[PDB]
């Protein structure tokens, strides 16, 4: 008598993956290097891209967890008083505002829920729901967008999770800050409908499902083939 | 069944050179458990009883002179001499034995050049 | 360096069955003793190996249905029965015996069996 | 009252998170037919399995076809693999052996279907051999006939499904394992021959298909072998 | 023996008593007030959606590889079904299908038929995308190839690999059924709706797809029938549209 | 589970055995010549000897046999026409007179019973009961008969049964009929007391014990040895 | 009426007798203990066996001795023999050779009883080995271990008992036919060796009795080969 | 354990445990009214023939072979029994005959007693025949030999033919019993009276002969015993004479 | 001891009939181990040296014709002579060598009837 | 077809040893040499071979304790030493002779040892 409890849904598509490695500084520079950016998708990490198509329709909520490691960055006009740095974490929900820039007026605004850690407590988490208008997710979609044969192929708009962006509170007047952002992505309540079989030719893009031929396996020496066989000796003979 | 080629020609070449050889075998004959190679260096006196010079193709047998000595793994099993001698004629086999049948070499007469 | 000897050679006739013996001078436990065929036109063949410690008799598939193996330990003594022999066997035969299943450190001596018909 | 370690974030803990978007009303959710409350109901549909991937048939179908021929050749060998699931060659690309390759350790007996694709008139036999893990391969048909085995008449049945048992001195096996000469072996052997009468095809084919028994489990998660990229996609 | 089915009253056929695939477990059946979100109610055309629709019969040779229909768009011109797939904007059905092949006692042959829930298929060109042509022919069935094809804007039709990226070996695990000529020759495959919507537009999306591969090939002595006809049937049940009526009192 | 009826004393000792074969003339030669004698006892037969002499006592009656067979000799003035012949049959018990010649006194005594026989018919019969002053007969005897342990020793005994002469009736005058008497002799409703050992060494003397000193058995080649030989070859024989 | 077959003498035949001396009356009987109704009561006594017979100790009683030497013996035999009473020469001059000598056939269980006439100080095993009919003696001490066996350990019993069975085909063996390895083989080998205090005899001795058991029986009758006389005594 | 047996008043025998083989399975009887038809009644004297005498003692050494003593004759000149014997002119008696070795536990050996009724013996010349000397002396015993005998009228004395002419090894069919000095010490042996007759002379009849005859030879170290005493100790019971008053 | 008990009598056949007769042993004469019968069929002229015929009792003695042929297996070992002759007047043994004691037979005469 | 001689036809008397010589004209590797008993009354009996190779001298068992053999390879001649020669020992003494492992092939002549008291 075995158990069959590790192999359920949940104990096979409830792991931590880090899904994200990002970096950006803190003082002056290109704007677009003073702020973290990630859309959320399950379709970059090859892992758990794989994981994720084996079933046609998906259902969970979802568990964040952002590790951020900031140190100092060398160069001349150096700080020795930095009393302590403050990091900004935003969620939007699909169509609301994104910023463009740091600074930026939509930081501010009250619909996009915030999270203002400091250094040194536990990493921060948050859990966001299941958001969407249709009733399920669906990893793989045969159509259209629009009703009439144009428009990107697979592509539903239904499926939607947001966006992430993370930036310095801190206006650091001398010396610049360089900060790392770690995202660490989980489904829980996880429901899982119609099982399809798994890929067998490598991801060549994070929006289409094409490929190239591959084998169906490898390759053998004869069809009546048991390598490794037995030497003369106390049973062999 | 699990035979083997020896060299194409004999040695060929004058009195008191190295001679490098070799015995390829149509069967790799490594055991992982073992870490032994089953093969035999063979030297038949034209005339008496055939007696070998290296067993498991890495152990010089005792009696053997420090001349000869066997090497190779898998399908490849080779033999060097350091000085060939004309007293010393033999026709010089490798044989298997690993499994059955236990097949012998390929045949290789000390021809002379002298 | 131990010796060994064998029945020896006889001239024969055709289809004159012909045991070769095998004496022993050494132990019987998990060793083994088996004989060859050199002909300078066929190289060297065995024929069928005998395991004394092991009731083990085969023999080579070119030759099943034609010869047989018997032996005695406590007379020290293997024995090749042949059958429906032809003229073309005449080769010398060494009794090759090694205490190892995988070795050849022991050989023979010789034995003619050349025929007239 | 606290350890250091106490505050920590640790990869494997399950510990109820604050939400981020409280007040939003969720879509109700509808019964879509075809859901899944294990994987281990994915691993026991028949799939092909590809017992003819001699090195040329890799790149078509002709892998998954095992071919019987009709001619005077009777002691002949039909086929002949090893039964380690999961990392033999023949077995590590069906949804078994993928489901395998996910974990790390599994228990169980795997059930074999073989069916005949052939005309409706030919008629023959085959003595389909089993071996024990301890042992070796049959050599002639009457070393396999020796053994366990069982004799499919293709003029009475179609199919035939062999039943390999689970012998193992531990409770739970490895998947990737130095498992030489102890695991097992699954032969095939011409009984009589293939007879068809004026008209019908000479040659016919043989498929097989291959399953989990109601027994099996794993465990021990672990990432598969088969993913080799480390970058992210565009 | 034989048995007769006369959906419709203007079709009938006739079949022996076999054994049918079920879908999914659950027979299709009418979508109730709990799990509409509108409160619409919706119009049931049955007077001629139910009814048997014969697509064109095809030849197995001995040289094909496969076929694919796409559904819901094989009745684009099939009957009132085609009407009313142009005249509504929501649709939602389940089919019954048939695939039968007419061989006789000397032949060989080995399909499998399998009903593939939205099978994305990818382009030949690795990079480019594909177009609405490609992907399905109102009626005519597309067909698989054996070696790997070089086209632009064509889904990539290698028959060992399904187009849809995944081994072949391992369909099995969709709704589907073995047709082996020694034995069998009809195979009934009943197909829900499956969606993650309650309705969706008939002109957008595709359903399914039904595949029909041959994994044995085709074999015959010289003196006989050169192919094999093999005929698909459809019939849908339980169709629902959308409302064309004031629900604000008028 | 066999029956043991075979090997009962009854069916041991109760087989008819040729005892004594005799011949006589019937009208010339001496008169020792003209008549057969022979005296009852169990000492000369060495067969049915060591079958009694299993046995120490003894307790049975005797059915005696006579077969006889006649001819005529060769010679001159032969007969031609002599009718038939007939024999006579004399049972002596112990005690009794016995004749010492032909056309004796003693052959018409009334206390020895006679029998008249005509050839050709079944042959004579008859039947003595155990005639004797003991309770039994003893085989063997150790002690003397007189009391003063002098005289012959295991002898003279009370085990005498009688004597049996055979003599011709019809008085001859042309020619000789010579004849040949067969007796047959078998114990009936036998008892046996006290058995013992069979004899080893052969008999020596028809009246006494007396015997050579025989080896126990025969040889054998070692003392751990069986069947299973040994061939001679190139081992050590 | 009469065949001419009914006047004749058959030497194996019942007839009652005209009675010579009638008015006769025979002595009384009287009571003389040990009567014998059976001969098979002869046979089921216990008789000598001359196992050490050489050519040099039948003239002797040397010949019922068994040596068991005292010392280092490795693994030497002690005796062995065959077992067809009646012909071998060991078991023709018992009292149940003679009894089988007289008969022609016979079939049941020969009981074997081994005494061990040595010193009360002595101690040792043996190993008394029985190879059935069919099958070749042992020829070192691992054979007869590996076969039937007991191990008689003369310390604490100085009797042992062998009954052998009864195996053949047919109900009754011929007395005097030769059926070499068809008739069963007795040996005994030393276990460790004889082993005695300062002061006892370093040698012993065996004697062997051998019996018929209670399921025993004769058939056929006929003359012993033994006796060879032919002429009337004296 | 230790029991002692006092018959007659005036003899003594201490002995500890002896297995009894009684003769053929009968117990000595007096004779009933069946078998008697003599000319006058039995008559049962039992005041001193019923008590031990004890025959004199043999030495078991190295190189002996056999006794052997014939019955009744070996009781001639003792005691009571002696008197009545030369006095009545017939008789009737059974007899109990209990023979012990004196071995310690460091000798070996083996010994058969046998009681043999009636064992007439045979000459050492063929042609010729035995005399009453060799037959029985007084009360000692004669011994048999290793070796054939050489005389004219003397018994053989072959030991493996037991002088009867049978095989020794074939003697056990008689009463008989096996002492060995590694686990036996004694032998008991109860004789009724086997004669064909109701009775008979005891002067000119042998009615039985006790044989002892050593199948293993003693065995010794240097220092012991260089031989080992062995006792013989007969008891007549219900024992008969013929009357001699008038009827 | 190992012996054999020869024919109880001569031929004692006119000239020119071809003759099978019969040896009796008193003991197995079979190796089983070799499948060998150790006896072979003599013959000694009177007044000259003996010889045999045929050896190991299946194949007839090289120079000998082939009239004489003997056969059998176990104990019992016979001989066929395809036409007996007035000028092989000898004695016929049938001898066991299969170890010392080397025994012989009993010896059969060709006396004279004709 | 080779022959083979031996010493001679002596007419000895009882009590005078007799060394019976033989001659070879064959090889010394393993083949072998014995006697028989010719005498008409007495059939055919050998009395004891040794065996050049082998170093196995074998007598009779009737004749055990009365003769013995020597002989040197090197000589190539085969005494048959004997003692306690009796009057009834006469036979005609054939040196037979085999080059086979155990047979009778090839005999010597003929000797006459007769005695007279």
């Amino acid at each position: 008598y075995h158990s069959r409890t590790e192999s359920s849904i949940e104990n096979f598509l409830c792991r931590a993956a880090c899904v994200y490695i990002a970096t950006y500084a803190s003082a002056g520079g290109t704007p677009t290097e003073r702020y973290a950016s990630w859309r959320i998708n399950t379709r970059q990490m090859v892992q758990l891209r794989r994981k994720f198509e084996l079933f046609t329709y998906l259902r969970f909520d979802m568990e964040i967890t952002f590790v951020i490691t900031s140190t100092q960055d060398p160069g001349t006009q150096l700080a020795q008083d930095m009393p302590v740095l403050t990091h900004q974490i935003m969620y939007i929900p699909p169509g609301g505002p994104v910023p463009n820039s740091a600074t930026d007026f939509a930081w501010q605004s009250s619909t996009n829920p915030s999270i203002f850690w400091t250094e040194g407590c536990a990493p921060a988490r948050m859990s966001v729901p299941f958001i969407s208008i249709g009733n399920a997710y669906s990893n793989f979609y045969d159509g259209w967008s629009h009703f009439t044969q144009e428009g990107v192929y697979g592509f539903n708009s239904l499926n939607n999770m947001g966006h992430i962006y993370v930036r310095h509170v801190n206006e650091q007047s001398l010396g610049v800050s360089t900060s790392t952002l770690r995202v660490y992505f989980k489904p829980k309540h996880v429901r899982a409908w119609v099982p399809r079989p798994p890929r067998l030719s490598p991801y060549v893009k994070s929006s289409n499902v094409n490929f190239k031929p591959t084998a169906v396996t490898t390759e053998r020496k004869d069809i009546n083939d048991v390598g490794t066989l037995r030497p003369v000796g106390y049973t062999n003979h | 069944y699990i035979e083997a080629s020896q060299s194409p020609s004999s040695l060929a070449v004058s009195v008191g050179e190295k001679v490098t050889m070799s015995c390829k075998s149509s069967q790799s004959l490594l055991y992982s458990s073992n870490q032994k190679n089953y093969l035999a260096w063979f030297q038949q006196k034209p005339g008496q009883s055939p007696k070998l010079l290296i067993y498991w193709a890495s152990t010089r047998e005792s009696g053997v002179p420090d001349r000869f000595t066997g090497s190779g793994s898998g399908t490849d099993f080779t033999l060097t001499i350091s000085s060939v001698k004309a007293e010393d004629l033999a026709v010089y086999y490798c044989q298997q034995y690993y499994s059955y049948p236990y097949t012998f070499g390929g045949g290789t007469k000390l021809k002379i050049k002298r | 360096e131990v010796q060994l000897q064998q029945s020896g050679p006889e001239l024969a006739r055709p289809w004159a069955s012909v045991k070769i013996s095998c004496q022993a001078f050494y132990t019987f436990s998990n060793y083994g003793m088996q004989w060859v065929k050199q002909s300078p036109g066929q190289g060297l063949e065995w024929i069928g190996p005998f395991y004394p410690g092991n009731a083990d008799t085969s023999y080579n598939q070119k030759f099943k249905g034609k010869a047989t193996l018997t032996a005695d330990k406590s007379s020290s003594t293997a024995y090749m029965q042949f059958s429906s022999l032809t003229s073309e066997d005449s080769a010398v035969y060494y009794c090759a015996r090694v205490v190892a299943t995988t070795d050849f450190d022991y050989w023979g001596q010789g034995t003619t069996v050349t025929v007239s018909s | 009252m606290l350890t250091p370690g106490s505050n920590q974030f640790l990869t494997s803990d399950d510990f109820q998170s604050p939400s981020a978007m409280p007040q939003f009303d969720v879509t109700p959710e509808m019964k879509i037919p075809g859901e899944v409350h294990n994987l281990m109901e994915i691993a026991e549909v028949d799939s092909v399995v590809p017992v003819n991937n001699t090195k040329e048939n890799i790149n078509s179908m002709e892998a998954y076809r095992i071919p019987v021929t009709g001619g005077d050749q009777l002691h002949t060998q039909v086929f002949g693999f090893q039964m380690q699931p999961g990392l033999n060659s023949v077995f590590k690309r069906t949804l078994l052996g993928e489901i395998l390759n996910y974990y790390a350790h599994w228990s169980g007996s795997v059930k074999l279907t073989f069916v005949f694709c052939g005309s409706a008139m030919a008629t023959g036999k085959f003595l389909l051999a089993y071996s024990p893990p301890g042992a070796s391969p049959p050599q002639n048909r009457k070393q396999a006939m020796l053994g366990t085995h069982v004799i499919w008449d293709v003029g009475l049945q179609s199919s035939c499904v062999l039943c390999i048992p689970w012998i193992s001195q531990t409770h739970y096996r490895l998947v990737q394992q130095d498992e030489y000469t102890s695991a097992g072996y699954v032969t095939c052997w011409y009984q009589t021959g293939l007879i068809v009468p004026p008209g019908a095809p000479p040659s016919c084919t043989i498929l097989c298909f291959a399953s989990a028994c109601n027994d099996f489990s794993v465990r021990n998660l672990r990432d598969t072998p088969f993913i080799e990229q480390t970058q992210l996609l565009q | 023996r034989v048995r007769s089915i006369t959906l419709g009253n203007s079709t009938i056929t006739t079949q022996e008593c076999a054994n049918v695939v079920v879908g999914y477990g659950v027979w299709p059946s009418y979508l109730q007030d709990n799990e509409a979100t509108a409160e619409d109610q919706p119009t049931q055309p049955d007077v001629a959606t139910c009814r048997f629709y014969t697509l064109d019969s095809i030849q197995w040779q001995k040289e094909s590889d496969g076929w694919w229909w796409k559904f819901p768009e094989a009745l684009k011109n099939m009957g009132l079904f085609g009407q009313n797939m142009e005249y509504h904007y929501l649709g939602r059905s389940g089919y019954t299908i048939h695939v039968q092949c007419n061989a006789s006692k000397f032949h060989q042959g080995c399909l499998l038929v399998v009903c593939v829930p939205e099978a994305e298929m990818g382009c030949s060109d690795v990079e480019r995308e594909v177009v609405a042509a490609s992907l399905s022919s109102e009626d005519t069935a597309k067909s698989f190839s054996r070696t790997e094809s070089n086209g632009q804007h064509t889904v990539q039709t290698v028959v060992y690999n399904a187009g849809m990226g995944v081994g072949v070996g391992n369909l099995t695990i969709f709704p589907h059924q073995w047709i082996n000529l020694r034995t069998n020759n009809s195979a009934t495959i009943v197909m829900p709706y499956i969606n993650s919507v309650p309705m969706d537009n008939m002109f957008r999306h595709y359903n399914f797809t039904l595949m029909i591969i041959p994994f044995a090939k085709l074999e015959y002595t010289e003196q006989a029938s050169n192919y094999v006809p093999i005929t698909v049937t459809v019939a849908p049940m339980c169709a629902e549209y959308n409302g064309l009526r004031l629900a604000s009192h008028q």
